[PDB]
């Protein structure tokens, strides 16, 4: 069968997925031991989902995921939680200490004396699985394992695994929000490394879902186990053809191909409309055409930037649940009849469109509600160059006098990698501005 | 695995153990006889942090009594919670410095530093790994200051790799309570900010007005002001024995508040403080201790922030709150505020969240500052300082204990290029366009 | 005041590498340098107060031995009687002709004996029967931000490297205590020091080359001109003092490649800490020559500290780097130019 390794690192990535095992546990019916109830019913079948789950002979599906934090606080809440007797005990802590927010050091002085026991785990998961295509992993721009651990991974997978499909689902930095004065450094730092490894990032921001549970869900005090939810969300639409039946199913070399024209504007954004409310889950239809308008709204995104400041490139929207083709047709004529919305000359097909049959489940203890029919669209738009001109900003300020250098140099580092890294990021300010120009001979 | 090892040094540094160690004891379930008698199951999983195992599930602190006279010795060992630390750890002489860095520093401390290696080398190899240091000590008088920076500088030496954390209490600028403090706190400070990571400066007049302004206490003891103290070390150090949503430690606080490696001197401060009777008629909030944290007269610095910049704060919250009005509030400050902030740091705010609050609020926070106000508690000091070494005023008590006049003077230049370099970012000029 | 002068010297090409043919990455045009990938994606610039082509004879603006002395050591020189500091550093990765432009073979002389001979030859000029020149010579190093002295000949045992401590004098600055000074009258004895000295300087075999430097040296010459008082008194009256400081730097050692652990990583985060404080400064000194008031952190490195007096107030400093142009070492030329290039204005 098919299969896809997960990858979580950090903190944020722990707890995504915290809450993605959550939803995959209950899409297919995992209880939090493992056991499924309903295997009564299988006389053969393969509802032991296989993408996700490794079946063993006693009854018992094991995740296919790896834990790593350089500190034990996150990983140990997974060890005495309700999920402690799920995982494979090799949930990878080597927390004698953290990477104090430096990418110095989750990249040399503590990102190594683990990687060897990382990749040793994921070479002993792979040769589990037969026809494995991809690596979805888990972090965020801002933090030192995140930023250089996963730098690192990246470096060493693209020499063990080659070709295979690396999804990064990643923490943007905010413009104003921050909850630490080094992210300036450790994106550029990371986007320098994981940009020639990397096929496909997919971008989200705490301040936009912030945004998103204020207006639509009603919640003016919202937390991690809100925002975590609804990227478990994401990541399930994007691996339910994967799992279960549709009508236009679509694998993981889909979103490198259609969503990526040249291998370094790899950097989507990403998108979930249906964030009502079960109070408003009356007073809305809630059909394909108010969810595909939805997504193309500037507020309802999952990234904060205004696209209506730039252009798009491609887009690819995957549908659950009763969608019929010609409801999709009808709702891209209306975008595509709308002026708001832009597109590249070189780029007149525009959306990539796919459907699938099993709704989403909802948790308990959640703010989503109930529906019939959901949507995430996930699209690279040139706007997203001037975030990258904020973050090459603040770079230049607190650089220019050496702050917070030091950390860096006390830990295995050099003065000349900020420059490359700057240098790097720089091209590909460029290199978004290029595409954005109409064609002329 | 993150384990702190605890030195206490002089009168100052045992009276805010004697405190913290019921304040920590508190919030882990331990009693006088060193047992368990807690509730939940997060107090035991994080122990390590401070304490040691022994055989009947008794859990000893990792102390390291310093002090040169034992008459703080018996204060602790006929005390509430004195039977607890090790006997072998209670580490002392006899004939103190005498209010004398020197007496400290060459003559007495030297006679004593081995035996205060001996047992720090013994309680960090039996740690997994260790994080760091944690000295309590005030500059002003003697041991604390001489037998205090020594043990520093050969920590170190022995460990540069390790944080070295110094919770310290600083003269004040009106009243004195020992006529050497100058020379003394000069010769700490050259010191400690070349053998220091992060070091926080603690002052008695701003205690004394929080405790009579905000806890509306009329004659408060030095257990009231220790209290205040304790409460601060307790909340740096929430995030590596209590679990969070967003997790920090003294590395990650030391990166993200130390731009310059010299500019580690901070303004502590807690929240929420109130006096008994008003606590009926307010609200546990985020945005009430927000105010009451960036408020000046909630410091212990005897330093205002109006006269100055912030160049990086923290804020290590504990309870459970909601990330988006912390995020919220602290984007507030830095624009209502844009004055008291510097521009080349975009965001100069640090947060932590603790899931486990204190045992009796729903909600707690502690607040680091790096401010170029403190700029005054030194040019105070190189004040007081240049005026007696103008005349040689109390100097043939140091230099009889081994020590020549070169070695006042490059303390005080030192000083002074501090001041210098706190002194470069307060007056926010602008660029050629931008 | 005091403005710097960074220079670049390109490397030509070692006969090794063009009977291999290792291919071409920096290019000038006269004024500037320019760094051309060969995936020929991008180019970076570089600008320069003074720029040095060592590349090959025939072409023009050929920068021989000669002409890097008459450019930036022998102004140092000429300040130096005017009663003023200088220092010279000398920044470089290893197989870049570091020691060829500063002390040299045995014929092409570097910077250090043409500079030492012209001193003592003017000296031999200058000098009148009622002034008189003085030289005393000193030759020290840092390791970990340690002070040790090489020119005491050490005995072997685990190691007689004694960690002496530096002070600062009110009026004299920062000094280093147990600095065995020594005199001078001509070249010739300050050859069998330096060589005694080098001999017994830090050095490990890491993974780039059989010896790096994995410590600085400074080469100090402190100069007297006493003239003599007969107003009615004769001299031990008048000593105008000048602080000749050359100074042979270590390299970056980017340790993403050089998978070093130890000893090794420890010695090179203590070398780019020192550089990078030592660029903070040099920025700071070239801001304040441009008339902005600044805070120059000294004390933040030994090596800063200890020259004070020779890169700050009536000084003038220059500042030397080394490069190769090969295409296997592209990584370390990038740095080196750009550690460079912030220290021009
Ligand atoms: C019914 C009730 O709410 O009583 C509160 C109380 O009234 C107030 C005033 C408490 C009270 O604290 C003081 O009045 C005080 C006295 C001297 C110096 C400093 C404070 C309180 O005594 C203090 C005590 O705080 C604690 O218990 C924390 O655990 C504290 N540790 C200790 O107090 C402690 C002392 C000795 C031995 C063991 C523990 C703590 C704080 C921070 C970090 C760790 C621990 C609390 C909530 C209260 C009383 C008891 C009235 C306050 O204390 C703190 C640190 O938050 C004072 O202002 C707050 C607001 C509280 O409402
Ligand atoms: N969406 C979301 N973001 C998170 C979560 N936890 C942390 N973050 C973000 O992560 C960023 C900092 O990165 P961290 O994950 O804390 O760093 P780390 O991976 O733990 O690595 P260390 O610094 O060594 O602890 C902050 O900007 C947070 O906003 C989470 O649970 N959900
Ligand atoms: N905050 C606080 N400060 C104290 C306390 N006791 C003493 N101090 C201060 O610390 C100094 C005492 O110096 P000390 O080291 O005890 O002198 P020594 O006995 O010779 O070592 C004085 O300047 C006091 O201001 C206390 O309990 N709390
Ligand atoms: N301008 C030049 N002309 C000719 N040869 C040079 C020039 N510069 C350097 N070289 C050669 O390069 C080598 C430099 O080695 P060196 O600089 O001593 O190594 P390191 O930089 O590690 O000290 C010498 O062998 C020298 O022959
Ligand atoms: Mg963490």
């Amino acid at each position: 069968m098919r299969e896809c390794i997960s990858i979580h690192v950090g903190q944020a990535g722990v707890q995504i997925g915290n809450a993605c095992w959550e939803l995959y546990c209950l899409e297919h019916g995992i209880q939090p031991d493992g056991q499924m109830p309903s295997d009564k019913t299988i006389g053969g079948g393969d509802d032991s989902f296989n993408t996700f789950f490794s079946e063993t002979g006693a009854g018992k599906h094991v995740p296919r995921a790896v834990f790593v934090d350089l500190e034990p606080t996150v990983i140990d809440e997974v060890r005495t939680g309700t999920y402690r007797q799920l995982f494979h005990p090799e949930q990878l802590i080597t927390g004698k200490e953290d990477a104090a927010n430096n990418y110095a050091r989750g990249h040399y002085t503590i990102g190594k004396e683990i990687i060897d026991l990382v990749l040793d785990r994921i070479r002993k998961l792979a040769d589990q699985c037969t026809g494995l295509q991809g690596f979805l992993v888990f972090h965020s721009f801002g933090g030192g394992t995140g930023s250089g651990f996963t730098s690192l991974l990246m470096e060493r997978l693209s020499v063990d695994y080659g070709k295979k499909s690396k999804l990064e689902f990643s923490i943007y930095p905010a413009p104003q929000v921050s909850t630490a004065v080094v992210e300036p450094y450790n994106s550029i730092l990371t986007t320098h490394t994981t940009l020639e490894h990397s096929d496909c990032a997919f971008m989200v921001d705490n301040e936009a879902i912030y945004d998103i549970c204020r207006r639509n869900l009603d919640i003016e005090r919202p937390t991690y186990t809100n925002l975590n939810r609804l990227i478990s969300q994401i990541v399930s639409s994007i691996t339910a053809s994967l799992r279960f039946d549709g009508a236009l199913n679509v694998d993981l070399t889909e979103f490198q191909t259609n969503l990526v024209p040249y291998p370094r504007i790899h950097f989507p954004l990403a998108t979930y409309a249906p964030v009502i409310s079960a109070e408003k889950a009356y007073h809305e239809q809630l059909s394909v055409a108010e969810i595909t308008n939805a997504c193309f709204e500037p507020a309802n995104q999952m990234v904060k930037c205004d696209p209506r400041h730039g252009k798009y490139m491609a887009c690819c929207l995957l549908y659950r649940g009763d969608v019929v083709p010609k409801d999709v047709n009808a709702a891209i004529a209306t975008i595509k009849t709308k002026r708001s919305i832009q597109f590249v000359d070189w780029c007149p097909t525009g959306f990539k469109v796919g459907i699938n049959y099993q709704p989403p489940t909802v948790v308990p203890g959640g703010d989503l509600a109930k529906v019939q029919r959901a949507v995430c669209m996930l699209s690279n738009t040139t706007a997203i160059a001037e975030a990258w001109a904020r973050l090459d900003h603040k770079f230049d300020l607190m650089y220019a006098k050496r702050a917070f250098v030091h950390w860096y140099v006390g830990e295995g580092m050099e003065e000349g990698e900020f420059s490359e890294a700057r240098e790097d990021m720089a091209a590909l300010e460029k290199d978004y501005e290029e595409v954005g120009v109409d064609s002329v001979e | 695995m993150r384990e702190i090892v605890h030195i206490q040094a002089g009168q100052c540094g045992n009276q805010i153990g004697a405190k913290f160690w019921e304040v920590i004891s508190d919030e882990h379930g331990i009693d006088p006889t060193g047992s368990y008698h807690g509730d939940s199951d997060l107090q035991l999983e994080r122990i390590n942090v401070y304490y040691n195992e022994a055989t009947g599930n008794k859990y000893v602190p990792r102390a390291i009594l310093v002090d040169l006279e034992p008459g703080t010795m018996d204060s602790v060992r006929s005390g509430p919670f004195g039977q607890i630390f090790r006997p072998d750890n209670f580490v002392f002489g006899q004939s103190g410095a005498g209010n004398n860095w020197a007496k400290g520093h060459y003559t007495e401390g030297a006679e004593l530093v081995d035996s205060v290696l001996d047992v720090v080398r013994k309680e960090s190899e039996s740690c997994d790994c260790l994080q760091g240091f944690q000295l309590t000590h005030s500059l002003g008088g003697g041991t604390g200051s001489g037998m205090g920076t020594l043990l520093i500088s050969k920590i170190r030496e022995e460990y540069p790799d390790r944080i070295m954390n110094t919770f310290s209490v600083m003269p004040s600028p009106k009243v004195s309570d020992t006529v050497v403090e100058p020379y003394n706190a000069t010769l700490s400070v050259h010191q400690l900010v070349e053998n220091t990571d992060e070091t926080y400066c603690i002052d008695n007049e701003a205690l004394y007005d929080i405790c009579f302004r905000t806890l509306k206490l009329t004659t408060p003891t030095y257990g009231d002001l220790n209290h205040l103290v304790s409460a601060t070390m307790s909340g740096v150090t929430t995030c590596l024995r209590f679990p969070g949503q967003l997790n920090a430690d003294l590395r990650k606080l030391a990166v993200n508040m130390v731009p310059f490696p010299r500019l580690h001197f901070f303004m502590p401060g807690f929240a929420p403080l109130t006096s008994r009777g008003s606590q009926q008629y307010r609200a546990l909030t985020v945005p009430e201790l927000t105010q009451q944290m960036f408020d000046s007269k909630n410091m212990m610095a005897a330093c205002d922030p109006r006269h100055g910049r912030y160049l990086t704060v923290a804020a290590i919250f504990r309870g459970r709150m909601s990330m988006k009005e912390v995020d919220e509030q602290m984007l507030n400050v830095q624009n209502k505020n844009s004055s008291y902030f510097v521009e080349w740091i975009p965001n100069n705010v640090k947060t932590a969240v603790c899931d486990i609050p204190p045992r009796g609020l729903k909600m707690s926070a502690t607040f680091i500052g790096n401010s170029t106000a403190i700029q005054e508690l030194f040019k105070r000091i190189s004040e007081q300082f240049t005026a007696m070494f103008r005349r040689k005023a109390f100097l043939h008590w140091y230099t009889g204990e081994g020590m020549d006049e070169m070695e006042f003077t490059e303390a005080e230049s030192n000083m002074n290029d501090l001041v210098s370099e706190y002194q470069q970012y307060q007056d926010a000029t602008a660029d050629e366009q931008g | 005041n005091s403005q710097v002068t960074v220079a670049v010297r390109v490397r030509p090409f070692s006969k090794r590498e063009k009977t291999e043919k290792a291919s071409q990455v920096v290019f000038t045009n006269g004024e500037e340098i320019t760094v051309e990938h060969p995936d020929m994606k991008q180019v970076y610039s570089f600008i320069y107060d003074v720029s040095f082509w060592s590349f090959d004879e025939c072409h023009p603006g050929y920068a021989s031995q000669t002409t890097v002395y008459e450019t930036l050591a022998a102004p140092l020189l000429d300040r130096a009687f005017e009663g003023y500091n200088t220092c010279l550093f000398a920044y470089g990765q290893t197989g870049s002709g570091k020691s060829y432009t500063m002390m040299g073979l045995n014929e092409e002389p570097g910077i250090i004996p043409r500079f030492c001979e012209d001193l003592f030859a003017q000296i031999a000029k200058k000098q009148t029967s009622e002034v008189s020149y003085h030289l005393e010579m000193s030759f020290f190093e840092v390791y970990n931000e340690k002070i040790h002295d090489l020119l005491v000949c050490k005995g072997e045992n685990g190691q007689r490297k004694q960690p002496l401590r530096a002070r600062e004098h009110p009026v004299s600055g920062p000094y280093v205590e147990g600095l065995s000074m020594n005199v001078v009258s001509s070249y010739s004895d300050i050859q069998s020091w330096l060589e005694l000295g080098n001999k017994q300087r830090a050095t490990a075999a890491t993974g780039m080359n059989d010896k790096s430097s994995r410590s600085h040296s400074v080469f100090t010459l402190v100069m007297t001109q006493t003239k003599t008082e007969v107003v009615e008194g004769e001299e031990h009256d008048h000593r105008i003092t000048s602080r000749i400081n050359l100074v042979d730097l270590a390299g970056s050692e980017r340790c993403s490649t050089a998978h070093s652990s130890g000893q090794r990583l420890k010695e090179g985060v203590s070398i780019n800490k020192s550089l990078l404080t030592l660029g903070k400064v040099i920025s700071a000194l070239s801001e304040q020559a441009n008339g902005k008031r600044v805070f120059i952190p000294y004390r933040e490195s030994t090596l800063t500290w200890l020259l004070k007096e020779s890169l700050g107030g009536n000084s003038k400093t220059a500042m030397i780097a080394t490069v190769s142009p090969a295409a296997s070492n592209i990584e370390e030329t990038l740095s080196t130019l750009r550690y460079a290039t912030q220290a021009r204005l």
